[PDB]
């Protein structure tokens, strides 16, 4: 049971506006933000539903200031991980009552906490329908 | 020689069933047709608490026999036998009871079932697990 | 008004409890925590804290210390051979900074047992008459029939 | 974006009467954003946030309940005397609407231990 190695939704640096780890193998803050600054800086400035950094299928998107991800496996595809990374944008957008931006997140620190929980529980996918994460947390 | 010892008055509605609980027979509970099954005290005229224990009266009560089973059984016309704990006082589930309204239901003590009768002249096992 | 209670596993404190919440006399377990509840007495709310007397939880009361106006002791009047230990457990319990000025009520339970002792005795064995520092009341208690408890409720909502 | 010990500090006061589910609801989120924005709690602090927080889950709101589940899971390993909150789990876990119940067992069962386990399992069945 695994699919979901961490979510990390990350500011336009790589910095770390959030990450949950769905992974044990970053609890500390030091390196937390330093796979932050990593997946951030393969990830970005070439948007697609692809990128291959770690030797893991990383997923990610991207908004006005912000980069969501999701890192998964890479045996298995982009599709996989992009369903728990579409949620991850949706859920809080619809919870935050406002798109994902840096303002909607820190607007709403709690909802996002929450919300990104209901998605992922110890790298498994606990949840991937938007809808259902949103009535399921309470702001 | 048959002196009337103590009176109840709690039920407010037809005393169809009354039973023994097995873990203090100074306590018994009767199911009346008032969607409750009060469990009483013989001390207490009154009943020393009420269950909720059915929707459409209470035909039965039964205590899941033991000496380590709190348990009640309701059994009502709408169809359903109600399996309760009164330990913790929720309803561990509903059986299906009939396909038409269960007239009574009891307990097996030793198999895991809950027998059931019905007004359509049908009994049904039920596994309680 | 903020309540704790508290007395030897077994003393009947849930018991009192929820006679006074339900009306009713429900089948205890063993309490491995609390239970805490509000009841209305004339135009009073008592948040009640009824925290488990087995040793393990025992060991745990003094976080429900702070904050308490009042104190309800628990003991059961039918057992001689605890008496002294609920003497000790009370005692430094007396001596708590956090429960200085809490009003404190002794229920001297199962009243209703044939060979329960007496309140009075209770009250010796306790060493309650040497509390000078604070308010203190005895009350013999049954939880099951109700007697006494709301006596109890009463002298509590005249600290 | 906080500080750890003024938020880990502030929460001892659900240890004595006050419960104020906004107040310490919103005291939860900030122990959630100090772990979150990248913080490390101080254990004395914690461990008396931990024991404090318990008296919290008596009023059952479903925000309150949601921050309770996260933020004892966060503060269980660095943390004494967390055995008291399994009954106030279970209580939330039987409850039902979809925000106590997935939410509680994930909580619940991270704190369980074989002795507890026995607890859990009518409920986890369900």
């Amino acid at each position: 049971l695994y699919t979901v190695k961490a979510i990390l939704i990350l500011d336009n640096d790589g910095d770390r506006l959030f990450a949950k780890y769905y992974d044990d193998t970053y609890p500390s803050v030091k390196e937390q933000k330093a796979f932050e600054k990593n997946i951030f800086n393969k990830t970005h400035r070439t948007d697609s539903e692809i990128a291959l950094l770690e030797g893991l299928t990383v997923v990610y998107k991207s908004s006005i200031d912000l980069y969501f991800y999701v890192i998964g496996s890479s045996y298995e595809n982009e599709l996989m991980l992009m369903a728990v990374l579409n949620c991850l944008f949706d859920s809080l957008s619809q919870m935050l009552r406002k798109n994902v931006e840096k303002r909607a997140l820190l607007e709403n620190m709690e909802g996002l906490f929450l919300a990104v929980d209901e998605i992922v529980d110890g790298g498994v996918i606990l949840e991937s329908d938007p809808q259902q994460v949103v009535h399921r947390v309470a702001l | 020689k048959w002196s009337c010892s103590q009176v109840f008055e709690g039920h407010t509605h037809y005393v169809m069933q009354i039973v023994i609980n097995p873990k203090d027979n100074n306590q018994f509970a009767s199911a009346s047709l008032d969607r409750t099954i009060k469990v009483w005290q013989l001390g207490s005229s009154s009943p020393n608490f009420t269950l909720e224990g059915h929707e459409k009266g209470v035909n039965c009560i039964d205590y899941y026999s033991g000496g380590d089973k709190p348990y009640l059984i309701s059994g009502a016309d709408d169809r359903l036998v109600k399996i309760w704990d009164y330990q913790n006082k929720t309803c561990v589930q509903t059986l299906e009871g009939h396909a038409q309204n269960v007239s009574c239901a009891s307990f097996h003590p030793e198999l895991p079932i809950i027998i059931t009768g019905s007004e359509d002249g049908t009994v049904r096992i039920w596994h309680s697990s | 008004m903020r309540i704790l209670m508290v007395g030897l596993d077994g003393a009947g404190k849930t018991t009192v409890l929820y006679k006074l919440k339900l009306g009713e006399v429900i089948t205890t377990i063993p309490t491995i925590g609390f239970n805490v509840e509000t009841v209305q007495y004339k135009n009073i709310s008592f948040t009640v804290w009824d925290v488990g007397g087995q040793d393990r939880i025992r060991s745990l009361w003094r976080h429900y210390y702070r904050n308490t106006e009042g104190v309800i002791f628990v003991v059961d009047s039918n057992d001689r051979s605890r008496i002294g230990e609920a003497r000790e457990v009370m005692q430094r319990m007396l001596n708590e900074d956090e429960l200085r000025n809490a009003a404190w009520l002794v229920f001297a339970n199962k009243q209703d047992l044939p060979e329960a002792m007496s309140a009075a005795e209770i009250t010796e064995k306790l060493g309650l008459h040497s509390i000078r520092n604070r308010p203190w009341f005895i009350q013999a208690t049954c939880a099951t029939s109700g007697e006494g408890l709301y006596e109890g409720l009463e002298w509590l909502s005249n600290s | 974006h906080l500080e750890k010990s003024a938020v880990l500090q502030e929460a001892r006061v659900f240890n004595e009467t006050p419960i104020n589910p906004r107040k310490c609801a919103h005291i939860l989120t900030k122990i959630l954003y100090l772990i979150n924005q990248g913080e490390h709690l101080g254990t004395t602090e914690a461990t008396e946030a931990f024991f404090a927080m318990t008296k919290l889950f008596q009023s059952n709101d479903p925000t309150l309940r949601r921050m309770c589940y996260l933020t004892i899971k966060e503060m269980s390993c660095i943390a004494e005397d967390v055995i008291i909150v399994t009954s106030s789990l279970t209580k939330d876990m039987t409850g039902k609407e979809d925000n106590y119940r997935g939410p509680a067992v994930r909580a619940l069962c991270q704190i369980t231990d074989s002795t507890m386990l026995q607890a859990v399992e009518r409920y986890m069945k369900q």
